[PDB]
């Protein structure tokens, strides 16, 4: 059996020396038997002469030199199935949520090789959403990756919630929300909130699975929660033919977790103090996310920059994998319009005549240009005054402010707070609606009746209601 | 048609693990011993001719 | 079926052979490997490991050899036996690679069937001397204005494409390949290009989108695509332009023209950066090694126009840069710029504000890249390059003097900028671009106002062929305008301007 | 057929500009057009209704 | 080597064939039967509406 005695504990880097004909490979799992738990060490180098260098998944503090280690024969094997949906799991594959054990069905290694070239997206397939605002101004796609912007606790968390509900109706698909460097107070709130709005249940089968890596756990455990959530998703697409929408939290903590691993392991930090392994580790992750020829893992990520800087190496690398930006904002939410998605800075590299339809691109641009001109008009209208408008000028202002209210859509998750049932509005019906504002059938329909509506048909009733 | 495509995939893995069983059957038998002699005489012809 | 493919495979292998030397590895990992032994190995040899992975000898040391791993760490294990391939690192060259997708190793990775080769030739080679070189004479056509002859490129040029990454950076390059399809199916073999598009650091998903897009546009049957995607490890990305460029040279020494697009050389610098630091070599200026320069200059001078001796061959280059916010204070961008001649400075700000292509012409130059253009394409664009750098100065102070002359220039200039725009992924023909630049150069955009520029264009072309195609037959064959032809066009353009 | 509807639409629009009482004849023209444009999008949606069996 | 001998024995002795029909039905969509609801679009049924409109309407007058 491949066994060895610990002969060092330099930081969170624990070196195990193994005997003759007893040899690891790089990425294997080492389990140190202890009465204090187990500790999972990942082989991240070979220093030769039957010694290794590893990273840890948990605190190294209290280790003796001389404690037995045992080599599994390959990477950590984490549970998969529909028994792993509605469970918080740390990296190791075990409950931290304390609802007894997860019924093992199949288990699968946490590291897996990028799918074949013929099985990477050869075309853009448009991921359906009930949010209309999202599907026009920045089309979600089954192969694409859409990086959220905006504050945290500003509507973003609720927005994440919304998306889960649409996917269930649209495809049948689930989710996995993976939190890297999670804030353990906030995890309780989100766990409670998710169960309550019914995207997780104690009554059976669930959609979103949560994967949490606390910040008090070593750097290594922070990086490796990100590969562990993804494996759950990869089983749904390849073997059950179903779509999966996989959220990731801060990708700022992904880069941060690697720099420490690098430093401890005896690598030398690169540009801006960051990991010399920044591009290749990210590339592997985001070529594990793609539309397969059965099913698809799409990922919505959250992008947070290092103290307002876009020239740094880590955002740049990220932005390459992203094909859209949804840019949530405070100025839009102060008008009591949730969705928070700032229209102008919502842009896609798949919003074009050839991908979404010619019609679609053109409806989406007109509505954009109108808000863009409205915004510029308002700028000099404040200084000079508001008597300066002509018949023509006010035509752009009227059509813009009709859309500005029209943006707000009751969200299912946020049903209590609005008091109005959440609605969903498919892709074809999103185009049609905005066309109707363009032909001016909805250029005399009350401005306070656009507040929290759905499809084209729906707001006829609200219009009657403001007036009557 | 999708299921047929999968069936091809299924087939490919099924047929893999059967070969892993026969590797274990060969190393289990004293074929382990009948075949090391064969390696030996092949290696003799080869090394003689460097 | 599934039984038959396996039976074939097992029979197509035997994997019994007699070997020379072996090593057994010392201590492996970090994308560099340390091997014990290997006492007769040559330098930059190919080694093959018992994993199946192959590597290139980098450091030959007296007791050990330090190979570099072409492949992910996890497969390599400690105590594996490394055997000499016996051959220097090479990649297959020949014309059995046109319309076969390949990686940097030359493997078919979806492929379009296994790989057939005339020869193999070493990844790394050094370019011919000073003596077999000749200036350009033949124009590269992009089928996009603003480069057509406004910012000229020729055949054997090394002219740069610079801008901020993913502003549509890739499309400008595709159009070069696409536009050359009726000169690439010629009976003039000097006019054909065989093109290699090196995708370094891009998403494997994009590349698969790109492979399909070219087969719709029916252009994949005279281009190769090389891959060292983001997923695939750094030492393979490092070697990706070099390996592909060997393939390019093979077309160039058969005396035929070619093209190679190196997307993105800033990502070759990163790939080489990671490999360099993990070998213990201290970072230079801008945290990138100071030997980065070496890779790009060696690399670039294997794309050069040769003389009559070598078959008047060429390999042209369009190197594609990821700029750090339109800064040119940064090390990697300036290194590519100082080796190269000409720049195709491209603006994000302009791309957003409806100029497609968004090819700024203020910080775009041609030095020796200006003798590419045949006479028709020197006449028509004559001094437009100059006029829109009088336009820049006229608009600095149009926040002093306001005169008709300055106003007139500004109106011509805006109108002219509008005119440059052309649809992307259907690049307008060169013969077709020749009349349109005449008009504007000859100041005939004092009758067209900005909103109608697009409308005039198609209606003016339709008009010209049905009225007189004589003019266009002349430019297809002669490729030189005479004064009489020129006047005949002026007479026709004014007729169209009125009504 | 369909053209007939559109000539009468515009005939009554110019009738309404004058006399009072075609001011809601157009309200009916709008109604028949609503369901008639529903026949157009129905009719554009229809394709050949066979399931393939040659290859698949 | 040992591979060629093994491959051959294994293949002959252990031949897979396509899955049973029952097995196919569970993992696949279990077809769809003739889509007929019966009864085409009903509008303006009986002269009830006719009397209602003839009487209610009248609007020629300023």
């Amino acid at each position: 059996p491949i066994t060895g005695k610990v002969t060092a504990v330099i930081g969170a880097i624990v070196d195990v020396h193994f005997e003759q004909s007893e040899l690891p490979a790089i990425l294997n799992a080492l389990e140190i038997k202890t009465p204090q738990g187990k500790l999972v060490l990942e082989v991240a180098q070979h220093l030769g002469e039957n010694t290794v260098r590893t990273i840890a998944m948990d605190g190294t503090e209290g280790l003796v030199r001389g404690e037995k280690v045992l080599d599994t024969g390959g990477p950590i094997s984490v549970p998969v199935g529909r028994e792993t949906l509605g469970r918080i799991i740390n990296v190791i594959g075990e409950p931290i949520d304390e609802r007894g054990p997860i019924k093992s069905k199949l288990r699968k290694p946490i590291h897996a090789d990028p799918p074949s070239f013929a099985e990477q997206s050869t075309s853009a397939e448009i991921l359906e959403t009930g949010i209309k605002v999202v599907d026009l101004l920045a089309p979600y796609a089954r192969g694409g990756k859409i990086g959220l912007f905006g504050g945290a606790g500003v509507g973003k968390t609720v927005f994440i919630q919304e998306l889960i509900n649409n996917i269930a109706k649209a495809h049948g698909g689930f989710s996995v929300f993976t939190g890297v460097g999670e804030r353990t107070r906030e995890g309780n709130d989100l766990y409670r909130e998710m169960k309550e709005t019914g995207v997780i249940n104690l009554e059976g089968e669930s959609k979103v699975a949560l994967v949490f890596g606390q910040m008090n756990e070593p750097p290594g455990a922070r990086a490796r929660v990100a590969l562990t959530g993804l494996t759950i998703a990869e089983y749904f697409r390849d073997e059950e033919g179903q779509d999966v929408l996989l959220f990731i939290d801060n990708i700022f903590r992904f880069t941060q977790a690697g720099s420490e691993v690098s430093a401890l392991l005896g690598r030398i930090p690169s540009a801006v103090g960051y990991q010399p392994t920044l591009a290749t580790d990210m590339g592997l992750l985001q070529e594990r996310i793609t539309t397969t020829k059965k099913g698809s893992v799409t990922s919505v990520q959250a992008v947070y920059v290092p103290a307002d800087d876009l020239t740094d190496p880590a955002p740049a690398t990220t932005f390459a994998h992203l094909d859209a930006t949804t840019v949530l904002s405070r100025g839009i939410s102060e008008l009591g319009i949730y969705p928070a998605v700032d229209p102008l800075d919502s842009k896609s590299r798949l919003l074009d005549a050839a991908v979404v339809g010619q019609e679609h691109y053109d409806v989406a641009s007109k509505v954009q240009e109108t808000l863009q001109t409205y915004k510029s008009l308002q700028d000099i209208i404040a200084i000079l005054g508001m008597d300066e408008l002509s018949e023509q000028d006010k035509l752009t202002v009227e059509r813009a402010r009709k859309i500005q209210r029209f943006l707000s859509q009751p969200f299912a998750v946020a049903e209590v707070f609005t008091g109005i049932p959440g609605k969903l509005v498919r892709l074809k019906d999103t185009v049609a609606s905005f066309k109707a504002v363009l032909e001016g059938k909805y250029d005399n329909i009350p401005e306070h009746a656009f507040y929290m509506v759905g499809g084209i048909e729906d707001v006829v009733a609200k219009a009657e209601k403001l007036a009557a | 048609v999708r299921y047929e495509a999968s069936l091809r995939q299924l087939e490919q893995r099924q047929l893999a693990k059967s070969v892993i069983s026969r590797v274990q059957s060969e190393l289990g038998n004293p074929k382990f011993q009948e075949k090391v002699l064969q390696q030996s005489i092949s290696e003799i012809e080869q090394l003689l001719s460097k | 079926e599934v039984s038959s493919i396996l039976e074939e495979r097992i029979k197509g292998v035997s994997d019994e052979a007699n070997l020379n030397e072996t090593g057994r590895v010392l201590a492996v990992g970090d994308g560099i490997a340390r091997v014990f032994g290997l006492n007769n190995i040559q330098a930059e040899e190919l080694v093959e490991f018992s994993s199946g992975v192959k590597g290139m000898a980098l450091n030959l040391e007296p007791g050990q050899v330090g190979i570099v791993l072409f492949g992910s760490d996890r497969l390599v294990k400690e105590g594996e036996l490394v055997k000499r391939t016996g051959n220097i690192v090479d990649v297959p060259v020949g014309p059995g690679l046109l319309g076969r997708v390949v990686d940097a190793l030359g493997n078919p990775i979806d492929g379009k069937g296994p790989i057939d080769a005339a020869g193999r030739s070493r990844a790394q080679v050094k370019a011919p001397g000073i003596l077999p070189r000749r200036s350009v004479h033949e124009p590269v056509q992009t089928g996009l204005k603003a480069v057509d002859a406004l910012v000229p490129i020729g055949r054997g040029q090394r002219e740069l494409i610079i801008g901020d990454r993913q502003t549509g950076k890739t499309a400008v390059a595709l159009d070069t390949i696409l536009n050359q399809k009726r000169w690439n199916n010629g009976s003039d073999e000097s006019k054909k290009l065989y093109c290699v598009y090196v995708a370094v650091g891009q998403k494997r998903s994009t590349v698969a989108q790109l492979v399909q897009t070219l087969e719709q546009h029916d252009a994949m049957k005279y281009s190769i695509i090389v891959a060292a995607t983001a997923s695939e490890a750094a030492p393979l990305q490092y070697l990706a332009p070099f390996t592909a460029a060997s393939i390019g040279e093979w077309f160039r020494d058969n005396g035929k023209h070619a093209l190679i697009v190196y997307d993105d050389l800033s990502k070759q610098a990163v790939a080489y950066r990671q490999l360099s630091l993990l070998l213990r070599r201290p970072p230079g200026r801008e945290a990138y090694p100071g030997d980065v320069f070496y890779l790009h200059s060696r690399l670039l001078e294997r794309a050069a126009k040769l003389s009559e001796k070598e078959g008047s061959g060429s390999l042209t280059a369009l190197p594609v840069i990821e700029t750090q916010g339109g800064d040119v204070s940064a090390y990697i961008p300036t290194n590519v710029i100082s080796i190269t001649d000409g720049q195709i400075f491209l603006e994000a700000e302009l791309f957003y504000k409806g100029i497609r292509p968004a090819i700024n012409v203020g910080l775009s130059v041609s030095r020796v890249g200006s003798a590419a253009q045949v006479k028709a394409l020197k006449q028509v664009a004559g001094s437009l390059k100059l006029f829109l750098a009088q336009y820049r100065e006229v608009a600095a102070f149009a926040q002093s003097d306001l005169d008709a002359s300055t106003k007139q220039t500004l109106v011509r200039g805006e109108r002219l900028t509008q005119l440059l725009k052309q649809n992307q992924y259907s690049p307008l023909a060169t013969e077709e671009q020749v009349p349109l630049i005449y008009a504007g150069v000859n100041g005939h955009l004092d009758g067209i106002e900005l909103s109608r520029i697009g409308e005039f264009e198609s209606s003016f072309l339709s008009y010209l062929k049905s009225n007189h195609n004589e003019l266009l037959t002349e430019i297809r064959e002669k490729g030189e305008l005479s004064k009489e032809l020129l006047a005949s066009l002026k007479s026709a353009t004014e007729s169209f301007v009125a009504t | 057929a369909k053209s007939a509807a559109n000539k009468l639409d515009w005939a009554k629009v110019i009738s309404s500009l004058r006399i009072t009482g075609s001011t809601a004849t157009q309200l009916s023209s709008f109604k028949k057009r609503n369901d008639e444009a529903r026949r157009q999008l129905l009719e554009l949606q229809s394709q050949p209704t066979e399931v393939d069996f040659s290859h698949y | 080597n040992v591979i060629q001998d093994l491959y051959l024995r294994e293949l002959k002795d252990t031949k897979l064939a396509p899955s049973t029909l029952q097995d196919a039905e569970g993992n696949v969509k279990p077809w769809n039967p003739p889509q007929k609801p019966n009864l085409p679009e009903l509008e303006l049924q009986g002269p009830e509406a006719l009397k209602a409109y003839t009487e209610q309407n009248v609007e020629t007058a300023h």
